[PDB]
């Protein structure tokens, strides 16, 4: 029902793309995926129809070439909480903990990484001791994955020198190419593979430090001592399914009594007198 | 030259290489014919006796004689605040004794002109017989292939040579790698298109490596060595 | 081979004998067993002639409840043990009560009913949860090997009769209750003009009403699932499963 969500939700802003409202108060559809998240206050403008901003090229896009609904709605503040949990899998792999942040805050992504398999943010001991000059931390990498490139090398006069990739950080490299790492873009419904890694950080195993997870921030979300969160409605088919409307033509009318009505009761037409009689003959079933 | 392609037979008559023992060593360029401009980094002590010297010109594949029809080097000079540690000032001049006619495939370069306001995201080209991809041998045909010229500000990084470029010095090429040249590619001539004519601007002097990430290749600019020409030219007559 | 899916082949055995059985105490209609009432209507104290679909005055049963233990059988899920749907049928089923650290347990089989039983089909299926009916009509993913375990003293096997990574159409799905410590239960389900019925009665001779849903094509075959288990042998507490 509509007029049961609008009214327990404190709904401050709702727009359709490519679906008009009219159709909506009544209709059958097939399925509704629902999208919920939160609202940053500097990137507010960044989930407009369409826009190349930090939270659809990182966070989550929006599709253009679908019926679809915007719902902005606001939250009180007292017992809620925000799960900022990292969605990739190869970043904790390594031993990614926590942003550690205070509350009422949220944790959008910025720049996004897609690595493959055969990922090690860690260099060979044995190769790494014959380096003088930008002599990097090296540890045991776990097997299936190739250690660090890095190459030793002499310019002029230097014996000791070695060049490894990913220099200086992953967001703004000089050679993207030679670097693993690449820029990578979030399409329909996909979340973000991993965030940059600070190589010159990394590394016992193979441990990488907390600071060295680049290429994320954060701001808070409250405004009017309340937090906005964002809920987008996509239909999938129209005039098919099952999920039906329900305020379309029986809105739960009340009973008229002393003049003849109409009857649809159960499936039965016809016309009668109502009155009410004090009766307890009737069961669960009938 | 890595990743490049043969160098078709079309119009590039400013490469002279230099053939001492019999062998390909070093080569250079010309811009008038009575000088041969190349580096001086082979013109080293042991190297002396320039009497031994011979040059040949118009030749793609290197198998046309063998021990003659050449030009024999008359005298060579050099710069004098020539460095060896640093590498610095690392041009040369050698002069012939022959007049060197003008016929096909034989046309020089003239010398930049001061203030040619080059871009700096220029384009340029790179021509020479070195290695194929990495410690090989002397190519036998020609290649060429297409480099750029980055700023001494972003080639002065600590991560690339940790400021070791000279104000008489200038980098080109590309940081991603893949392009750059091996041993032997000694001299070189590194040329741009600017108001239809070429300009050697370039000299190739040292480098590290080549295809390696962040070591991009160390052409000499001859603007300012530009007065250091002429002075010799004078001098000579 | 009552679906057109996989669902395991893990010590599937070929044949066997499953005789059906045949029980005393025929019908009698003459205290209320049988009947069922009407949809949703109330009738005061008066005589009423209704012409319904009734079983015959005297008629006997047909034991259909399959128990097994370790190995399944290929004859199972054939006829005749694959009966058809023709205008409809009765059952009398008893609740399996075990006991476990002081706790009642009550289970029994599962019916299915359909058309063709595959996905561009819809398939009614009443399967009981501890005391809870869940009637559904969908349109499942039904395989060749359909079964059913039991959730108390569980077996050494999983239940699994359907596969689907997503909710199919569905156009009936309700939760119905019934004393979990009664002793026989009844069902009464039909089909007239397209509409499909159905009652269910815990205590007492009448039936009570469940529903009426709308299909508009015509069932033919049912087919009644196996629960296995191992508290339904000789060796453990001494219970058989009717249908
Ligand atoms: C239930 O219905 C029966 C059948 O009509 C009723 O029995 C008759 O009721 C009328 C009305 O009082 C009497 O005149 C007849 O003598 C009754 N016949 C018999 C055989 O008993 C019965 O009274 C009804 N019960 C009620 C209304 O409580
Ligand atoms: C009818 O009852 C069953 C059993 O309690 C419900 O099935 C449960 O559904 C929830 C929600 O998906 C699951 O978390 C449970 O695991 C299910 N239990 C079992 C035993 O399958 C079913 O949802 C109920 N139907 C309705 C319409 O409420
Ligand atoms: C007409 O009859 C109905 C039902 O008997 C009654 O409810 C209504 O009040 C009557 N109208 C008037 C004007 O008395
Ligand atoms: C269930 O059956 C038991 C035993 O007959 C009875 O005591 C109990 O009242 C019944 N419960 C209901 C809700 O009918």
């Amino acid at each position: 029902n509509l007029s049961t969500l609008l009214r327990l939700v404190h709904v401050d802003s709702f727009s359709c793309n490519n679906l008009d409202k009219s159709k909506i108060f009544g209709s059958c559809f097939n399925s509704i995926t629902v999208d919920k998240f939160a609202i940053p206050n500097r990137r507010r403008d960044d989930l407009q129809l369409g826009s190349s901003g930090f939270l659809q090229s990182s966070n989550y896009k929006i599709d253009i070439s679908s019926s679809s609904c915007q719902l902005y709605y606001s939250l009180p503040l007292v017992n809620v909480t925000i799960n900022n949990f990292n969605p990739s899998s190869w970043n904790r792999r390594y031993g990614f903990g926590s942003f550690n942040l205070s509350s009422y805050d949220v944790v959008y992504s910025d720049h996004c990484f897609s690595v493959n398999s055969d990922f090690c943010p860690c260099a060979d001991p044995s190769v790494v001791n014959s380096c003088a000059k930008s002599k990097p931390p090296s540890a045991i990498c776990p097997a299936g994955t190739k250690y660090r490139h890095c190459d030793l090398d002499t310019t002029l006069y230097v014996k000791n020198w070695c060049r490894c990739s990913c220099l200086p950080d992953p967001i703004s490299t000089y050679s993207p190419n030679t670097c693993p790492q690449k820029k990578v873009v979030v399409g329909i419904g996909e979340h973000c593979p991993g965030l940059g890694i600070n190589e010159e950080k990394c590394g016992s195993s193979c441990f990488c430090s907390p600071d060295a997870f680049l290429g994320w921030s954060f701001d808070s979300c409250i405004s009017n001592n309340r937090c906005n969160i964002f809920s987008n409605f996509i239909f999938n088919g129209i005039n098919s399914g099952t999920t039906c409307s329900n305020d379309l033509l029986y809105s739960n009318t009340e009973i008229s009594t002393g003049v003849c009505v109409n009857y649809d009761l159960y499936g039965i037409t016809g016309q009668g007198i109502f009155k009410e009689v004090s009766a307890a003959y009737y069961n669960n079933w009938q | 030259i890595v990743g490049g392609e043969s160098a078709l037979p079309g119009a590039w008559p400013w490469q002279v290489s230099l053939h001492v023992q019999n062998v390909h060593v070093c080569g250079g360029s010309i811009i008038t014919p009575e000088w041969i401009v190349t580096a001086a980094h082979c013109v080293e002590k042991p190297l002396n006796n320039p009497w031994h010297w011979t040059a040949f010109a118009g030749i793609l594949r290197q198998s046309f004689m063998f021990y003659g029809a050449g030009y024999q080097v008359e005298k060579v000079i050099s710069h004098p605040n020539y460095d060896s540690k640093t590498k610095n000032n690392d041009i040369a001049l050698m002069k012939l004794q022959k007049p060197l006619t003008f016929n096909d495939l034989v046309k020089p370069v003239c010398l930049p002109n001061p203030g040619m306001m080059l871009q700096p995201e220029q384009l340029c080209w790179i021509s020479g017989w070195g290695a194929t991809e990495e410690k090989g041998k002397t190519s036998e045909v020609l290649n060429a292939a297409k480099v750029l010229l980055i700023e001494t500000q972003r080639c002065n990084s600590r991560y690339v040579y940790d400021n070791l470029i000279t104000p008489a010095m200038i980098c080109a090429g590309f940081l991603q790698g893949n392009v750059d040249s091996c041993q032997g590619d000694s001299g070189g001539p590194l040329v741009t298109s600017k108001n239809n004519i070429w300009w050697l601007i370039g000299d190739t002097s040292w480098g590290s490596g080549c295809a390696k990430a962040y070591r991009p290749g160390v052409y000499g600019n001859v603007m300012v060595f530009t007065d250091w020409i002429y002075r010799q030219m004078r001098a000579d007559g | 081979v009552i679906g057109d899916f996989n669902c395991t082949n893990s010590f599937i055995n070929d044949y066997n004998k499953t005789i059906p059985r045949i029980s005393e105490d025929v019908v009698d209609v003459s205290l209320g067993l049988g009947t069922y009432y009407v949809l949703n209507r109330v009738y005061l104290n008066t005589t009423l002639l209704f012409t319904g679909y009734f079983p015959k005055s005297g008629a006997n049963f047909r034991d259909l409840a399959l128990k097994g233990s370790i190995y399944l059988s290929t004859l199972w899920y054939k006829p005749p043990f694959l009966s058809d749907f023709n205008n409809g049928i009765f059952s009398k089923v008893k609740n399996t009560k075990l006991y476990v650290n002081n706790t009642l347990y009550s289970e029994f089989s599962t019916i299915v009913i359909g058309s063709v039983f595959v996905n561009t089909s819809y398939t009614i299926v009443v399967q009981p949860h501890n005391g809870i009916l869940e009637i559904t009509a969908c349109q499942y993913t039904m395989c060749e090997y359909p079964h059913t375990v039991c959730k108390s003293k569980g077996s050494i096997r999983n239940e699994s009769w359907h596969i689907d990574s997503s909710e199919p159409l569905c156009l009936f799905k309700k939760n119905f209750t019934y004393n979990v410590s009664a002793d026989w239960l009844y069902f009464h389900f039909y089909q007239e003009r397209g509409v499909f019925y159905a009652y269910y009665a815990d205590v007492g001779m009448p039936t009570t009403f469940l529903f009426s849903l709308y299909l508009g094509t015509i069932l033919s075959h049912y087919y009644v699932m196996p629960l296995t288990c191992n508290a339904i042998s000789s060796n453990t507490d001494n219970e058989t499963l009717e249908y």
